[PDB]
């Protein structure tokens, strides 16, 4: 069904070593297609797909202008934020910004996302109605009543249903053989005794796409939230993703646990139990 | 001033066996602020061609960074990822288990 | 590549004056009505964001076609109190500064049943000198120049009496030479 | 496609 | 109307250095100046976001030079001037994307200051044989000879601006209209009841001001300085 678009923006001040970083990638899905750092040779919105190389020339000096622009605005952003919370610029903040679109089976617009952060924390978010923000702290009020009476979001609304959904579905045509499929996980258990009294289940997911997954513990059916261990969700580097988890148990009782694998590639829930 | 420490793993791209060409991966996520040390190891040594991912973020704005190189594994060769960060006194190391 | 209106709508007072404008960039979320009278500024009008079809304020109407780069200002009721300079504006790369189109002029003929005389007037402070003013014509009278250096003829000029319901337009004449009369100062046709 | 215009905080 | 520009309007001699200034809306972020010829379009000179200037056009040679110091205030300086840079210099302000334009800097320039006049203005009476057929009488305004045409003509009854009633040309004709340096004029038409006309308690007093030369601006000419003035005339009701 849904597929999304997703801009990820980082502007790190540095007083004294010089002007503030500024990195910026693109997603579809779990597939990044670009990538803007300031303090790259280049200068340049960089091809991070080989499947969006085929874009052309006027898509390359356009993206390059508005991620340049994108940098200016966040670098005043850092400046304002200081003010707000009255610090000194002695200091190194981060400005985070993520932004983007989603559309359905069908090709229409789903939703639209517009969020900051500042050093870490949730600062403003546009609402999921796309009309009104949601401001986390005292500071991002002010920010708040400036947005809405000037209509940012109104302005917003148009180019997320416009620009970045148009935008979504090119992508969507032009790197098909990448991003509109599903790698079902390879999965197994492990076992290892750490003890007289004690033993580790890892049940393990390989080689899927996209990167959302959910494996779950149960004891005789129980759900097992406790003596529970799950990695985060890491990349293979091939496009592919992996992840594990574990359980404690005591030595002889490894037949009364469950792991259960939810992916869109694999038509059923999968349950795994020990028994090589 | 949020801080998180990194969360570590070191794993290879593919199921590991002895001569055959691979990739040894070290993912890095969870983290925050977004300076960062990672470093390969090859038997407590440097490894020196090393790549890594462009820096991005997750929904709850923590920071995510995959440093990776192509190795073949051996019998006797040992691998390891160090990363330092403000919120550790001292290098961490995490060392390659194909276990793992 | 520019912003393309008509330089020039000539519409009867109480009908609907529709002005056009194409812009430039399919990418642009927002597009701008600014009006400007003879003295005053750039008023901002009325706006429409790209993901609207039309927008409605008081007599104002706006029509947008995103896929043809369309814009349009629809004036119901159309009074002699809406001539001005119709500028479109669109922005332009990433900054948010416009882009002007060359603006259209909306002249606002009365409907007033023309009684056409040309009148001399004489100056006030105990002089010689005169005008002629040719006044009261129909709203479809072109007032061709003079062929002479030294007579002076205006524009067609709309003067409204509001406490009589009642338009008139109002031309100017004069001239510094002697053998000037009002009988041959204006040259008219009615188109 | 990245938007044409970003806000001031 | 919060946008602020000074001055509103400017004389300046060929080849000397102007300075405008732009006050914007309280708190506005983004600051664009813009050049509008009569007839046409403003172009785009620059922009700031806050202090920084992130664009520039090319119309912004050598000789024009913007800044905004604080934020808050900008101004644009124009060195060597020539008369090409004759114009309506406009200022906008937005917290985003709405752009609020001020009344404008309108600058003249001039080869010489003794090119400067004010106007003359004559006051004609209606005929009575427009008073006779319409029961109307419509007085002209006639204002000659001014240079530059930087007028506003207004309509005063028994002391006070009459706001109907009045047409005044949209935009001055020039004495010889393909010269570059020619003098204006201007009419305007006031209409009114005969029956008020011809009470000659009432008193209408046509009036123009015209903005002329700084009280600072050199002037060795034997004729007045010709200064922002209003020059007026008038006449009374008629009983006939």
């Amino acid at each position: 069904g849904s597929h999304s678009m997703r801009y990820f923006s980082t502007s790190v001040s540095r007083p004294g070593r010089g002007e503030p970083r500024f990195i910026a990638v693109g997603y579809v899905d779990d597939t990044q297609f670009v990538r803007f750092d300031s303090d790259a040779a280049s200068q340049r919105m960089e091809p991070r797909a080989p499947w969006i190389e085929q874009e052309g020339p006027e898509y390359w000096d356009e993206e390059t202008g508005k991620v340049k622009a994108h940098s200016q605005t966040d670098r005043e952003n850092l400046r304002i934020a200081l003010r707000y919370y009255n610090q000194s610029e002695a200091g190194s903040h981060t400005l985070q910004m993520m932004f983007g679109c989603d559309v359905g089976s069908d090709g229409r617009f789903l939703r639209g996302y517009h969020q900051y952060a500042y050093d870490g924390k949730d600062y403003i978010a546009l609402k999921e109605d796309l009309r009104s923000w949601t401001a986390a702290d005292m500071a991002a009020q002010i920010t708040k009543r400036k947005w809405e009476a000037a209509h940012v979001a109104e302005q917003q609304r148009a180019y997320l249903e416009g620009t970045c959904v148009d935008g979504l579905r090119r992508y969507l045509e032009n790197g098909k053989e990448t991003l509109q499929r599903t790698d079902p996980p390879k999965t197994h258990m492990t076992h290892h005794p750490i003890s007289d009294h004690e033993a580790t289940l890892r049940c393990w997911a390989l080689g899927f796409y996209p990167a959302e997954i959910t494996l779950t513990w149960q004891r005789d059916g129980e759900d097992q939230t406790q003596d529970t261990e799950l990695v985060e969700t890491r990349p293979a580097g091939d496009g592919t993703f992996q992840k594990w988890a574990a359980v404690v148990v005591p030595s002889g009782e490894e037949q009364r646990y469950t792991c259960h694998v939810q992916h869109e590639g694999l038509p059923k829930p999968l349950t795994l139990r020990w028994e090589p | 001033m949020i801080q998180r420490t990194p969360k570590i793993q070191v794993y290879s791209r593919h199921p590991a066996e002895n001569g055959k060409s691979n990739f040894l991966n070290c993912y890095v996520s969870g983290f925050h602020p977004s300076d960062i040390e990672v470093d390969l190891l090859k038997n407590g040594e440097r490894i020196e061609k090393v790549e890594h991912s462009d820096l991005s973020f997750s929904k709850d704005w923590s920071f995510y960074l995959l440093y990776y190189t192509e190795f073949t594994p051996t019998e006797k060769d040992e691998y390891a990822c160090r990363v330092n960060h403000v919120t550790l006194s001292q290098p961490k190391i995490v060392k390659w288990d194909r276990d793992m | 590549e520019d912003v393309e209106q008509s330089l020039f709508l000539s519409v009867r007072e109480g009908d609907s004056s529709v002005i056009n404008c194409t812009y430039t960039d399919s990418s642009s979320t927002y597009l701008y009505w600014y009006k400007q009278e003879p003295g005053a500024g750039l008023q901002l009008l009325t706006y429409i964001f790209s993901n609207m079809d039309m927008k409605q304020d008081q007599r104002l109407t706006v029509l947008l076609n995103k896929k043809d780069k369309h814009l349009s200002l629809r004036i119901a009721d159309t009074q002699t109190g809406d001539s001005a300079i119709y500028f479109c504006a669109e922005p332009s790369g990433n900054t948010g500064k416009l882009i002007f189109g060359q603006g259209t002029t909306l002249q606002v003929k009365p409907i007033q049943n023309p009684d056409p005389a040309v009148y001399q007037l004489r100056d006030s402070k105990s002089s010689d000198k005169s005008v002629c003013l040719f006044t009261d014509f129909d709203s479809q009278t072109n007032v061709s120049q003079s062929k002479d250096s030294d007579v002076y003829i205006t524009d067609k000029c709309v003067l409204d009496m509001r406490s009589m319901d009642f338009k008139s337009n109002s031309a100017v004449a004069w001239s510094n030479k002697s053998d000037f009369a009002c009988a041959n100062a204006f040259n008219n046709s009615i188109i | 496609q990245l938007p044409r215009l970003f806000p001031l905080l | 109307t919060g946008v602020s520009q000074d001055p509103r309007h400017k004389i300046t001699k060929r080849g000397q250095n102007v300075t405008f200034r732009c006050d914007p809306i309280s708190e506005h972020n983004r600051l664009y100046w813009y050049r509008q010829t009569l007839g046409q379009g403003p172009e785009f000179l620059t922009y700031f976001q806050n202090e920084a200037q992130l664009e520039k056009s090319r119309l912004l040679s050598d000789r024009f030079s913007a800044e905004r110091p604080k934020g808050s205030f900008s101004t644009l300086e124009i060195q060597r001037t020539e008369q090409g840079d004759s114009a309506m210099y406009l200022c906008a302000s937005s917290l985003h994307h709405e752009q609020y334009f001020g009344p404008g800097t309108r600058l003249t320039v001039t080869e010489d200051l003794k090119n400067v006049f004010p106007p003359e203005v004559a006051v004609f009476e209606p005929s009575e044989a427009e008073i006779s057929h319409t029961q109307k009488a419509t007085l002209v305004c006639l204002a000659t000879g001014f240079y530059p045409d930087h007028v506003e003509l207004s309509w005063w009854v028994n002391g006070k601006e009459v706001h109907s009633g009045v047409c005044t040309d949209p935009q001055p004709l020039k004495e010889q209209p393909a010269l570059n340096d020619s003098r204006y004029a201007l009419s305007s038409r006031l209409r009114v009841s005969a029956t008020f006309w011809q009470d000659p308690r009432n008193h209408f007093r046509c009036q123009v001001q015209f903005y002329g030369l700084s009280e600072n601006d050199e002037w060795t000419q034997d004729r007045a300085k010709p200064v922002t003035q209003i020059v007026s005339a008038e006449a009374w009701g008629r009983a006939d």
